């Protein structure tokens, strides 16, 4: 009886994650995704369920670690918004359902030292940079595969990037409260975190919420050997899981 | 309950003190894993550490100011003080507002307390023998408009009669359509450029509407009316960082510019104890 | 002088013999523990007692090497000054290695059965300090400082009551919209 | 004994007994057992 | 129960009468091993004798002075009495001080009475409706510092609200951290030369801030507060010998200078009666 | 035991910690030693009430040594040992002593402690106390 | 069923060492120290047993390991007869009887090469410098803490520093007939050895009479990459077992 | 009858009749018998 617990395969439709250095993955609040039940539904239309065909793992662009760099927030289901055929089950309906299994990815040698934080925020509601009443503006919460750099300039609308902070006035040192991952380049390259569905209705429209947000911060900077390149790539992989929409609609009108 | 089993030395292939946080667990490790502990008891339950305590006491969320005295001439009434409305919030109040935002989601039904006080800091001869009507303000009830409106009839707003000084008492079932009251909602009302953000239908529960009936008397009574609130079947989920910035807005996770520092800075280095 | 990531992060030297790495005292409820998920939960009541988990977690390459001793220090005596006089009391040598991290449980010892949740003489819960055990040896191509995490979580047997008013949050003007 | 008809009135209920800290405290799809090597 | 059992002459070798007390025993010699009695019962329970009730009985503890006016202008609010903060102590009346200072350890929950009674030495028309916020402050909760001080909300501080010469009754389980109050400390807190002797964490137990919410009437309500207190579950050890001279302090055993005799001189010699 | 200097003066911890050294009740009073009037039992408390206490007399007409087997007294299961003493040990003369005639005005007294079921926890860094 | 051999986990008292990389711990003649049992006892005194207050792990001194470092040499208890209130227990009494848990740190990385012999000498009593029929000072054997450095400049009444000839006449290849284990950075960094009580009787002196010794000889010279600090720590660490001592006695009186 | 539920809202205990003076009146390790010679 000899196994591994670093080496992790994760099939799901047709896309295959293969891992060897992964850690245990994280179900949030051991809780694993699950179809709303008939006892608490409140809508009456029945339910589609394209199971095959946006349960699988969507790749979203690689980012660039620098030393100087201070982390990344994604929303969803908005990072997945403009991805094939969920995107359209998305927006053609006035709310949607569905869990998500994240996949962070960011290898390196053992000479590389740094420490990643992927930690999952459910309802990540974000502070304004401006301060008093201000609100922040839908069209940058909801920037899709593109996510949130916190190392950017300020925008009008968007919020606040103080990694510190979290952008919502809560400090980086409590966020592991939540489920979370550490990507320690001398044990661990890849982090899973099986997210299901958290809100406070049966179902919610998946548009204009997003249920949970992803976070990648840095925590440890990143020290590359002498004369190696000072970056690393990121990429963050998503695959939903157990989708359901009802009330196929005329198209969600977004702004742009 | 045991608290801490016996255990002496230990010379093992089994290290419980190793690990790696890299998988976000937390090993359960106890005294006994690391030293040479003794049989003790644990001698307490936790009954003040349960969200329903923690949360369900007694405490002032919010607060006004309002005046009886002769009204004539006032076009506007209310914002003269001839009564004052109140969009129930428990966001107001900063050492609660934490305590409730230490999850995303709770439910409860309330108890309400209504605390009113006679004064009259200018020339009057006697505090007078005041009757408040409270009333509650589901959505669509009447917003009044003047301290006499035809709102205050109560025949489905409900209403509650008392004197100042003493108290109302009224408890209400939760309110919300969700589950729970959305804590932190990272989302919008709708799909608009110019919609507000958080702020939304699981947020406001209507309104109180502060007055006094009775007719007016020959002064000013100034009536300050603070409004306590015990939180009454409370269910926590979703555990969150506890608040480090302050509040400037009701519901909006929004704070100032150029903030103070929160973390104590040493004296000293890193090295100093 | 302001508040930063790299308040989180233990700075590590390498080719460092019988030093000091951080030192802080056990006053869960001010300090580097206010702001910390348990100091902000503890801050909510006067009394607290039980036993606290430090752990520390090395980010540094893969191919270093590096022996760490954490000592606790019960109340009573001074903070240690040195590695022989930390290594008295209640201590955990830590060898990193392909466990990145250490989970040393600080034992409850103290002759009151609660200490008090602000700092307070009498209920001193003690000192905490790590030292370089043999030293720091990075691998070649290697060069800067490496960081540790430290965490702090509570034991099964962790007790709170007499709630109170925190001082961790202020308000000075009602809130509107 | 309750003086009033809705549930709006009883009491509170007290403590809640059922503790289960293993889903803030291990939130992990395999099981890990303390002393055991977390990762292998 | 017999009190006096029946007893004729009585010519023995055994002298009941003789012993030692040497050896600090203090042998229970009837009336019937030096005289002749008869049978009598004891018709007698000792009720009233209990710790329970020798200590369990309600009496004042402490008092203070406060007012409520226009607080415009006063900076310094608490020290002018705008609100007065007091620390729970069992030591600052002497009646009952000694009657706990009789034992060494004591463990008991509290029930406590706030009595403030509204007065107008100067020229006011009348005696305002007021409403009394009493509040507890466990050691760390902000030691409130304005009559408006963030802290009144009392969402983890407990309050009570009540008028003028009407008291507020709460129950305080035990709060000490030993098994019992230390009623003497032979002890310090900490090791150091310059560390206060006695008073420690057995000794402080918060402190009560007291105050009135009202907003104020045109004149000085100098309101004087006097706290009673019962002591309940009361349960003593270690029997210690009556206090013979008085306190200066909390707390502390220590007497002033040149104090005066507290034995009853003689009037003659030693054989007068 | 109560300071010297009453108000609220406090007894400083050199003094009442003097070791095996004791308190010498017919001494002089030095900055931070309790008072030593004897009558009080140096806490305001009258000699003759002593008795309640667990106590002896030495008559020396019938006893010449006193034996009082002390357990451990204390609020808590396990308190501080250097900083917190438990109990204190007093040898009051009552009856003045009045030797015969031609001998020496003087008698040794020699108190003898024996620890038992001693106990200890969390072996520590020296304990450090002044001097 | 997956384990391995080389993580060890060794808590005595209030004091605990982790490792990673250990070989098999070697229990010095396959016996484990036990208490002195009742047939074999001389001394009529009753023995007081400081099972926890002496029992725990005390950290020496580290020593530099350089490439002309020729070795490093221990006596027990003399080692820890500073060390807290063992050496009070040591001191005032005539005797005393314990065992001995030595633990040997060497940390590097997988570029350095070299190799420790750590090696128990029951009753290692050394050779005099000046030959003939000189003795042994007791000033010199007996350091305590500091130990022995075979390094240095042989000073009048300290033994001979030869550690070819492990400064008793005998040759260093032969040190491995006893209880050793050897340090080699490519496999080993942390040596562990149970040393029970060694003696021909049933208790004996502790202060004048040392029954074991611990010795650090590097067998092959210290290589370290190019560009690496040429010195690496050793860190020993000795931990008390079932101590004994009868007999409390006015304070042991030693020079100095 | 109690009207709330946490033990500090009872009411007092009344007497506790287990009296026991000895411990107090004769604290001494050898038992003394009234009337027998204290000391032989």
């Amino acid at each position: 009886c000899g196994y591994s617990d670093r080496v992790q395969q994760i099939t799901l439709g047709n896309s295959t994650i293969t891992t060897q250095e992964a850690a245990n993955a994280v179900v949030c609040y051991a809780e694993w995704p699950e179809y709303l039940p008939d006892v608490d539904a409140s809508d009456v239309n029945k339910t589609s369920k394209p199971d095959t065909s946006v349960c699988r793992f969507y790749t979203l662009d690689s980012k660039t670690w620098t030393t100087g760099s201070k982390g990344w927030c994604w929303k969803l289901p908005d990072a997945l918004k403009d991805m094939g055929v969920f995107g359209q089950n998305m927006f053609f309906h006035s709310l949607g359902r569905s869990g998500y299994t994240v996949h962070v990815q960011c290898n390196a040698t053992k000479f590389h030292s740094g420490c990643l934080l992927v930690v999952v925020i459910p309802e990540h509601q974000l502070a304004s940079h401006e301060g008093g009443n201000v609100s922040v503006k839908y069209t940058f919460t909801h920037p899709g595969e593109r996510g949130i750099d916190l190392s950017s300039a300020n925008e009008v609308g968007g919020p606040v990037k103080d990694v510190i902070y979290n952008m919502n006035g809560t400090l980086l040192g409590n966020l592991l409260i939540f489920p979370h991952q550490f990507i320690n380049l001398r044990t661990n390259n890849t982090a899973t975190i099986v997210i299901p569905y958290i809100n406070s209705v049966p179902i919610d429209s998946m548009t204009r919420h997003n249920n949970v947000s992803l976070m990648v911060i840095p925590i440890a900077p990143l020290t590359v050997p002498t004369g190696a390149t000072p970056s690393l790539p990121i990429t963050v992989t998503i695959a939903p899981m157990c989708t359901e929409f009802s009330g196929i609609r005329s198209k969600s009108i977004v702004p742009q | 309950t045991v608290a801490s089993i016996s255990s002496g030395p230990k010379h093992t292939q089994k290290v419980p003190i190793l690990t790696a946080n890299e998988t976000g667990a937390t090993m359960p490790v106890l005294p006994s894993d690391s030293i040479e502990t003794r049989t003790t008891y644990m001698h307490f339950n936790g009954s003040e550490t349960d969200v329903e305590c923690f949360l369900g006491r007694a405490a002032c969320v919010h607060v006004t100011e309002i005046q009886n005295k002769d009204a004539t001439g006032i076009d506007n009434h209310r914002e003269a003080k001839l009564f004052n409305d109140w969009k129930i919030n428990l966001s107001s109040l900063v050492q609660l507002r934490k305590k409730l935002e230490l999850f995303t989601y709770v439910r409860f039904d309330s108890e309400y307390t209504i605390l009113a006080t006679a004064s009259q800091p200018d020339s009057a001869n006697y505090s007078s023998n005041l009757v408040v009507q409270a009333m509650y303000v589901p959505p669509g009830a009447p917003n009044p408009k003047e301290w006499d409106d035809y709102t205050w009839q109560s025949a489905s707003n409900p209403s509650v009669f008392f004197k100042v000084g003493d108290t109302s008492r009224f408890s209400v079932p939760y309110v919300g359509l969700a589950s729970a009251y959305n804590c932190f909602y990272d989302g919008y009302s709708h799909d608009d450029a110019e919609t507000q953000y958080g702020i939304t239908v699981l947020n406001h529960m209507g309104s109180m509407a502060f007055r006094i009936v009775n007719e007016h008397d020959e002064h000013k009574t100034l009536v300050k009316i603070r409004v306590y609130h015990r939180a009454k079947h409370v269910e926590a989920w979703i555990p969150r960082a506890p608040r480090a910035l302050p509040y400037t807005s009701i519901g909006r996770t929004n704070y100032p510019k150029n903030t103070e520092p929160v973390i104590k800075k040493r004296k000293g280095d890193i090295k100093s104890y | 002088t302001k508040d930063e990531v790299n308040s989180y992060l233990i700075p590590l030297n390498a080719n460092r013999q019988n030093e000091q790495v951080f030192g802080t005292n056990l006053f869960i409820g001010d300090g580097v523990f206010k702001t910390t998920l348990l100091g902000e939960i503890v801050q909510y009541y006067t009394h607290w007692s039980g036993s606290l988990r430090f752990s520390l977690m090395y980010t540094g390459p893969a191919l270093s090497s590096a022996k760490l001793i954490l000592a606790y220090t019960p109340p009573g005596a001074r903070g240690p000054q040195d590695r022989r006089e930390a290594m008295l009391g209640t201590h955990v040598v830590w060898d990193i290695g392909l466990q990145s991290t250490i989970v040393m449980t600080i034992p409850w010892t103290s002759g009151v059965q609660f200490r008090y949740t602000d700092p307070d003489t009498y209920t001193s819960a003690g000192f905490l300090s790590c030292w370089y055990q043999t030293s720091l040896i990075l691998p070649p191509e290697t060069t800067g400082q490496v960081y540790l995490l430290s965490f702090i979580s509570a034991c099964p047997d962790f007790k709170l009551r007499l709630m109170k008013d925190t001082q961790t949050i202020s308000q000075t003007v009602a809130l509107t919209e | 004994i309750n003086y009033y008809k809705d549930a709006a009135s009883t009491s509170s209920a007290g403590q809640s007994l059922s503790m289960d800290p293993s889903k803030f405290t291990e939130p992990v799809k395999d099981l890990m057992l303390k002393g055991a090597p977390a990762l292998n």
